[PDB]
């Protein structure tokens, strides 16, 4: 697959932070259907700039 | 963790190349030399110790090969092939797989000179179909009714066997049995040894006494002592259901409210087998034996009518008395009709056999089947003489359905090789080497004769190719006791055409079979 | 038609409880020591070890001799050991500067 | 939980094992549960 | 994955989307209008956009594979021996009661049958039933003999999208199965996939409501799951457009501006 | 391990693209060995001794256990292969892996696997265009030679090749004989109508092909009679046994006077019912369920047979073949249980043949249609079912080419020209797409190589002349009869392969390009492998 | 003839059928010519003094 969130569901990931990443990919596909994976980078993206 | 990454399953084996076909190929001769010493008039019997306890003393192939088990596939390819030439003309099993091994170790020479083994197969299946053409040209005309040619050619077959001490009884018995057997109907020729002409082994008493009887025989007594066991001229009726009460198919019940129904419900169970009873009397039959039980009240009124009862009767055994006397089996017996009843059986005598009752059904007239009562030292020695009369009887219906015979004690092998060998000379191509080399393989059942007779193998083998070498030499063969050249025709061993084209269309493919593989893969489940 | 492809408080500092359970405390050291005695005897050795013409010697043949034709009195047999604790005591005792061979079979 | 045979449905859900008129059943780990109302009555 | 099949797929998924929503009224559209069948076999290039309804059911029938004007009803009844909801034997205490049972039984379904042929019905659709059974040997034989292509088990999922699809009111007894309770087609056979599978695909209708379907056909079943994700993305890319009619540029377009 | 935190194995790039190429290898090396007249078959052990010698493709693959992802999409590509062609499987997997091989290589060298992709679909288009267009054979101008020479072909590599001209002609009349048209007047073959038997025993060349249909039944009673001369065939989907009220039915008796009339009647339905089909003057009576004793015996009075536990596919076909209608019951449309004569299939004679110790029914010169049936004769049971293989692929082989009437050259020229074509026409395409097709017009070339490897010649010499032949057949105009040539295994030289009678259909070749080219892109997709820990 | 197991093996190592070099140095030395052997330096099998 090249989908966003099903690569995010099938990958069972532990952290609690990629669980939330996870449902909110689900919710772009939801809401939108397509753009589930520039969500991730872009929450990804914008927690890396939080660390600074 | 991490745990291993791999294409093919674990476990899964894979071997390819020259081993392959090497590791098929002495596993081919490894099989043929398990049975190698079990051919000829002088061959040993070997004793064979079954897994559940049992002991198979045999000189047959097929017997010994199919209780051996084996691992390599080639092995198991060399005994299926064992047990259709068995299955399919009844004898020649222990030729086919020498041949089979022969056939394959010379393959093996031009394998390993650099040649593809789609050659060698070419070759080998024109070598087989020059080879069926030399059998059918060098085969002689048999005249069936002839007793006495009939007769010998059973000989020749029994020969080889335990039984060639009482060989003329036993050919006598399969000639007897084969022809009783013999049936035709609806324009359908049919001679169903396997359904019709049972073999029953009573322990004890001496081999001389065994015969075959014109009927039946089974074990069984009857199921009332007053019923009498023997009557002159008996009226047989057969049947394939129960002759008492039994429930209904339907979920049945009753409901009693008044006093008499008890009563009424168990007298109208008298009445019905009372019916069925006088059902089957109004036939006025003498003898009733059917596969299902008898009820004991069905018992009294078959006494009343002076008719005696057997009571569980296989259906294999029911069929062969129907055959026997001209019965025929019917369930309903209130559709019994007079050609149902079987008249033809020209005595029926339950007598004691050592510490058990014998049904005899003997002295039919014109017979359609036929029992074939063996006695001897022991069991071993009865099931051995089994498989001898059923050789025999193999070979007598090959010969009743093709009447062609070639002469045997390897005069047929060496005949066709050098026929083959001078079609060869003709050929120019790379295909000549591996055509010559089947039709030399093809001098290996003259060979084990010789060995197994003990005489020198390469003197007497040289001057049996230097005689076939003349015109008129065909019949020529080695004398498998003395150690002699002989003509067949003065000696008489001749065995069936069928048999020997069986023998090498069987061996020829397997040879092909086992050449066309390679790459053998296993480990895998299903 | 039918013809088809069908077909916190860490810091404890305990105070009076060992004093408490110090029978039990000593009743399971006992045996445990001996344990400790008899598995060190056998790792003396065991692991560390398991891990890896007058030469012809004419005398052999009479010293073969006067060995069979050695004494009179019965020759008696080697002591077995029945009993770990009986090879751990039988080592353990008996004088010190006297040779002990133990055979393993 | 009871399931509905035939429409293949839910009809409610509420337990090692349980027995049963359907419509009041005790389940064990008593619970009775009546179905008209949806609620447990003894324990 | 779905990317050298763009100029088959994308004006497909358009069509999907179009063909069930009004174009000049539609707010939302619901992708489950928009049923996807995938099957093994052939290539991407064989996906087809079927305007009618696509059925994965066998036909109990032999012989009877292809109806022109077909009349489609569906029956949400049972086709067998009559049995009340209420427990129910029959007593037998005479041996003339038991051909009687017999014969009445052959009655009851031959009516049955008798029926549902006198409104014109061709094809029949059959709901599955569990406790008991939808559709009888007798039954399916007296179908059969009168020429009327039987197709079974149906879902119960199923039924709304056939009848939106097909425009057939369902009925449930057989006292109100009448004529104007089917629902007409052009074209309703079974058809063989080159080895594949069978498909039946009732494709032209009389009131073709708002409803598409779309077959994905490929080499291997993760290629087809990946096809049908894909086509997916684009129903979902046009219901997007549909929502909210406002267009961007793409190709990191917006991201740059946005930083900026 | 690490930031991902996820629980399993993660493979990624080069190492991944690597494995899959590794997996599709090994598949490929599975099977190479047994491609083309001079290939040689396997034996597979099932774990339990059990030996299944074979040569088709999709058996192997199928009979393996095989764990890794990619190597699985190649078995399963396989077995599309021989579903929806029936040859070709060794071939399909083969240019798969060589395709795969290939792109990997280009993706080695940082050319974007898009472009790869992009390509091979390119070139596969191209090469399906060419195929179509030039080295197709309309088989209008050869007749009933063509199907033979397709058959032998396809024949080759089997235990049945040497036999081919008896083998193959067997074919071509069974498959004549299970034609029949349809509506549209499309004429169309429906193989699997066949029925084979297998019996080992007498040889290869004593293989019989039965004029009608062979069943692996027998007769239900030693008593009836084993040979019928002019048949009336009542074939019944019902079992003829004691009848036996339903669930719904209860039998409770007040007055014990009625049990004997019900249990009378319980089997007094069956005997009426067989009555009618005797009085209606059926002679053979075919029935899918079983076929009690009573019943047994009133066939055996009326004289006819009866055959119990016939398979539903079996009946259907002797139906269809005799012109009789299959009855799951007695009932008209008048609510009465009838037989009437006119469902009543016929055939010129019904016997009970005997086939080494074992007896079969052949259903001979069924009328209203015509059927065949082949029995196969060999050493043993491995022999037979290798045997069964490949008459199953001859027989789609032939279909495929009466169906679709063109077929193209044999032994690697179709491979070779295309490969000429394509690297002269991947220049005038793209920049990198030149790469991808030069190297998809490289990988078509696997299939005459390994051919002249097992044939133990020089594979690069033989190659190198088909070349030059084809490429001398596409550059000179009054030449372009050379682009049948290809390869002669025998002989190890090239040879004019459409007049030596070396054809295959144009559709096997098609759908071998279409579904490699399909496969291999699927793979190639894929640059990130994530493998989960099983919950086990 | 076990002799021939040299020029066999040679024949085979160099890459061609060991049958026809077997032959052709046969034929060669039945003419009369004993310093003939097989040409390691050849495609095909050839023989040379
Ligand atoms: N042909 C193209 N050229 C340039 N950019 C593209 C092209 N096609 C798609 N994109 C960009 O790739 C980005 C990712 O799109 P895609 O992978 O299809 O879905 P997702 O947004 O879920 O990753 C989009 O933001 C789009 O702008
Ligand atoms: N008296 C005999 N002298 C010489 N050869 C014989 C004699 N009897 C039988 N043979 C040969 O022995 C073979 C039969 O041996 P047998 O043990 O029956 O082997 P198989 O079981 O394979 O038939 C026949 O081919 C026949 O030519
Ligand atoms: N007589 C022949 N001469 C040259 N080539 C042949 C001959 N027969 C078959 N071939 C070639 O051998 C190739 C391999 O066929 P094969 O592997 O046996 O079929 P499959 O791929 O179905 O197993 C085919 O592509 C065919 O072109
Ligand atoms: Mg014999
Ligand atoms: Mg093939």
């Amino acid at each position: 697959t090249n989908d966003g969130a099903t690569i995010l569901k099938q990958m069972q990931v532990l952290h609690p932070a990629a669980r939330m990443l996870v449902e909110l990919s689900k919710a772009q596909d939801i809401e939108a259907g397509d753009g589930t994976t520039s969500v991730v980078i872009i929450a990804g993206s914008l927690l890396d700039s939080c660390t600074k | 963790g991490h745990r291993p990454v791999l294409v093919l399953s674990q476990n899964t084996k894979r071997e390819s190349g020259r081993k392959v076909q090497s590791g098929n190929i002495n596993a081919a001769k490894t099989i043929a030399d398990i049975i190698r010493t079990c051919l000829g008039p002088k061959s040993m019997m070997k004793m064979l110790l079954d897994p559940m306890g049992g002991i198979v003393m045999t000189n047959d192939g097929n017997a010994i090969l199919r209780e051996i088990q084996v691992q390599h596939p080639a092995a198991k390819s060399m005994i299926e092939i064992s047990r259709t030439q068995d299955e399919e003309v009844g004898d020649g099993t222990t030729s086919v797989i020498i041949l089979a091994g022969e056939m394959l170790s010379v393959a093996e020479h031009f394998l390993e000179q650099q040649m593809h083994p789609t050659v060698v197969i070419s070759a080998y299946r024109k070598a087989l179909d020059d080879m069926i053409s030399t059998l059918k040209k060098i085969s002689i005309p048999v005249d069936i009714s002839d007793s006495d040619m009939m007769l010998n050619i059973i000989n020749s077959s029994i020969t080889t066997k335990a039984i060639s001490r009482w060989s003329s009884l036993a050919c006598n018995i399969a000639l007897d049995a084969v022809k009783m057997v013999q049936f035709e109907e609806n324009g359908r020729k049919e001679i169903d040894i396997k359904k019709y002409a049972r073999v029953e082994k009573i322990p004890g008493g001496i081999i001389e006494d065994s015969c075959v009887l014109r009927g039946v025989m089974i074990n069984k007594d009857v199921t009332h002592p007053r019923m009498r066991r023997y009557i002159k001229n008996p009226r047989i009726v057969l049947l394939d259901s129960s002759l008492e009460y039994k429930k209904g198919e339907s979920q049945t019940d009753i409901e009693i409210t008044r006093e008499e129904d008890f009563t009424r419900i168990l007298q109208m169970e008298e009445e019905y087998i009372q019916q069925l009873c006088e059902d089957i009397i109004q036939l006025k039959p003498d003898v009733v034996i059917t596969e299902k039980g008898i009820s004991d009240l069905a018992q009294h009124y078959l006494m009343r009518a002076n008719i005696t009862a057997i009571r569980r009767v296989r259906k294999t055994d029911n069929n062969r008395i129907a055959r026997a006397c001209g019965a025929r089996i019917v369930s309903r017996p209130e559709e019994l009709r007079e050609d149902d009843v079987g008249t033809g059986a020209g005595l029926l005598e339950i007598k004691k056999i050592g510490d058990e009752y014998f049904t005899f059904i003997t002295d039919c007239k014109d017979p359609k089947a036929c029992t074939i009562l063996l006695r001897g030292a022991s069991k071993e020695i009865l099931s051995e003489v089994e498989r001898n009369l059923q050789d025999a009887m193999q070979v007598c219906r090959n010969v009743l359905l093709d009447p062609q015979l070639v002469p045997g004690g390897g005069a047929s092998e060496m005949a066709v090789a050098h026929a083959l060998t001078e079609k060869s000379k003709a050929m120019t191509g790379v295909e000549q080497w591996p055509y010559r080399a089947v039709a030399q393989a093809l001098e290996v059942i003259p060979r084990t004769l010789i060995q197994n007779c003990g005489a020198s193998t390469i003197r007497l083998l040289t001057s049996l190719r230097a005689k076939h070498t003349q015109e008129n030499c065909e019949t020529w063969g080695v004398n498998g006791e003395t150690g002699t050249l002989v003509d067949m025709k003065e000696l008489g061993i001749w065995e069936p055409l069928a048999v020997k084209l069986q023998t090498y269309k069987t061996a020829v493919e397997t040879a092909v079979l086992l050449l066309r593989i390679d790459d053998i893969v296993s480990g895998h489940k299903k | 038609s039918s013809s088809e492809d069908e077909d916190a408080g860490e810091g404890i500092s305990v105070n009076t409880g060992p004093k408490g359970v110090i029978n039990d405390w000593r009743r399971f050291k006992q045996l445990e020591t001996e344990q400790r005695e008899e598995q060190c005897r056998e790792m003396e050795r065991l692991i560390k070890k398991l891990s890896m013409f007058l030469q012809q010697y004419r005398k052999q043949r009479m010293e073969e001799m006067r060995q069979q034709l050695h004494k009179g009195p019965q020759f008696k047999q080697v002591f077995e050991i029945s009993s770990g604790e009986g090879f751990l005591d039988m080592i353990d005792k008996e004088q010190k500067s006297i040779v002990i061979m133990v055979h393993i079979y | 939980a009871l399931w509905d045979v035939e429409s293949g449905q839910l009809l409610q859900s509420f337990v090692l094992c349980l027995d049963l008129t359907g419509n009041t059943f005790v389940s064990g780990g008593a619970m009775v549960w009546d179905m008209r109302s949806g609620q447990c009555v003894q324990a | 994955v779905v990317s050298q099949y763009s100029s088959l797929l994308s004006p497909m998924s358009v069509n999907a989307v179009m063909k069930v929503i009004d174009p000049a009224t539609a707010t939302s559209v619901d992708l489950r209008d928009i049923k996807i069948v995938k099957k093994l076999g052939g290539t991407i290039d064989d996906c087809e956009l079927v305007e009618g309804l696509v059925l994965t059911q066998k036909v109990s029938n032999s012989g009877i594979t292809r109806v022109e004007k077909a009349k489609i009803g569906l029956i949400q009844f049972c086709l067998s021996a009559p049995k009340t909801d209420m427990d129910n034997q029959i007593v037998v205490s005479d041996y003339a009661q038991m051909d009687r049972v017999l014969r009445e039984e052959r009655a009851y379904i031959l009516n049955l049958v008798k029926q549902i042929k006198k409104t014109g019905c061709n094809v029949l659709l059959i709901q599955k039933s569990i406790l008991r059974d939808a559709l009888s040997d007798l039954a399916l034989h007296f179908l059969n003999k009168m020429k009327i292509m039987v197709i079974k088990d149906i879902e119960r999922e199923d039924i709304e999208f056939i009848c939106k699809t097909i425009g057939t009111k369902p009925v449930a007894h057989i006292d109100q199965f009448t004529a104007d309770m089917l629902g007409s087609a052009e074209l309703a056979e079974e058809v063989n996939l080159n080895g594949s599978g069978k498909l039946l695909k009732i494709t032209g209708c009389a009131s073709p409501g708002k409803t598409v379907t779309i077959v994905v056909r490929g080499s291997n079943k993760l290629v087809i799951e990946e096809a049908e994700r894909s086509i997916h993305d684009a129903l979902c890319v046009i219901r997007c457009l549909v929502k909210k009619r406002a267009l961007i540029a793409g190709g990191g377009a917006p991201e740059i501006e946005l930083a900026l | 391990e690490g930031p991902l935190s996820v629980f399993g194995d993660r493979s990624t790039g080069e190492t991944i693209r690597s494995q899959n190429v590794m997996a599709a290898a090994s598949i490929a090396n599975i099977v190479k060995s047994s491609l083309g007249p001079v290939g040689l078959d396997k034996m597979l052990v099932d774990d339990i001794g059990d030996v299944t010698i074979t040569n088709d493709g999709a058996t192997i693959l199928k009979l393996l256990e095989v764990e890794h992802p990619a190597a699985k999409v190649l078995c399963e590509l396989a077995d599309l292969q021989d579903k929806e062609v029936g040859d070709g499987t060794t071939s399909v997997v083969i240019i798969a892996a060589e395709l795969l091989k290939n792109a990997d290589e280009l993706v080695k060298q940082k050319i974007h696997p898009t472009s790869v992709i992009s390509g091979y679909r390119l070139a596969c288009k191209e090469a399906v265009r060419y195929i179509n267009e030039n080295l197709i054979v309309n088989t209008d101008e050869l007749g009933r030679d063509c199907l033979i020479n397709a058959a032998k072909t396809s024949m080759s590599s089997k235990i049945i090749g040497i036999n081919g001209d008896f083998f193959a002609n067997m074919v071509v009349d069974a498959v004549l004989a299970i034609k029949y048209t349809d509506i549209r007047g499309q004429p169309r073959y429906p193989v699997n109508s066949v029925n084979i038997l297998k019996a080992h025993g007498r040889s290869q060349m004593e293989s019989m092909l039965i004029s009608g249909y062979a069943l692996n039944c027998v007769v239900g009673s030693q008593g009836m009679p084993k040979r019928i001369v002019n048949a009336k065939i009542a074939c019944l989907d019902f079992s003829l046994q004691k009848t036996k009220m339903k669930l719904g039915v209860q039998v409770v008796i007040t007055d014990p006077e009625k049990l004997d009339q019900i249990r009378q009647r319980e089997s007094d339905i069956t005997k009426e019912r067989i009555q009618k089909i005797l009085a209606t003057g059926a002679n053979v009576i075919l029935t899918t369920g079983g076929i009690d004793d009573m019943c047994l015996k009133y066939f055996v009075e009326a004289g006819a047979m009866a055959v119990r536990r016939v398979l539903k596919r079996d009946l259907k076909r002797i139906a269809k073949a005799s012109g009789a209608t299959i009855l799951s019951t007695l009932a008209n449309l008048e609510g009465e249980e009838t037989f009437e004569a006119a469902m009543l299939g016929q055939a010129e004679e019904v016997v009970q043949e005997r086939i080494c110790d074992d007896e079969l029914i052949l259903i001979k010169n069924t009328k209203a249609r015509t059927s065949a049936s082949i029995i196969l004769r060999g050493a043993n049971d491995f022999m037979c079912d290798e045997m069964e293989r490949s008459l199953h692929d001859a027989l789609c082989v032939v279909k495929r080419v009466l169906e679709s009437k063109s077929v193209v050259p044999g032994g690697g020229a179709v491979e070779a020209a295309l490969s000429i074509y394509l690297e002269n026409y991947a220049t005038s395409m793209g920049s990198r797409e030149q790469l991808a097709i030069a190297e998809f017009a490289r990988s078509l070339l696997v299939i005459p190589n390994t051919l002249a490897v097992n044939a133990a010649q020089d594979s690069t010499d033989l190659v190198a002349k088909l070349r030059a032949f084809h490429n001398e057949a596409q550059v000179n105009p009054e030449r372009k009869n050379l682009k049948w040539i290809g390869l002669d295994l025998s002989n190890g030289k090239p040879r004019d392969n459409k007049q030596a009678g070396v054809f295959e259909p144009t559709i096997v070749k098609v759908k071998s390009l279409k579904f490699a080219t399909e496969a291999a892109i699927t793979i190639l997709r894929i640059d990130d492998l994530i493998k989960l820990h099983p919950e086990s | 003839e076990a002799f021939e197991a040299i020029p066999r093996a040679l024949a085979e190592n160099s890459g061609v059928k060991a049958n026809e070099v077997i032959s052709k140095l046969y034929a060669v030395h039945q003419e009369g010519n004993k310093n003939v052997g097989l040409d390691i330096e050849a495609e095909v099998p050839a023989v040379k003094d």
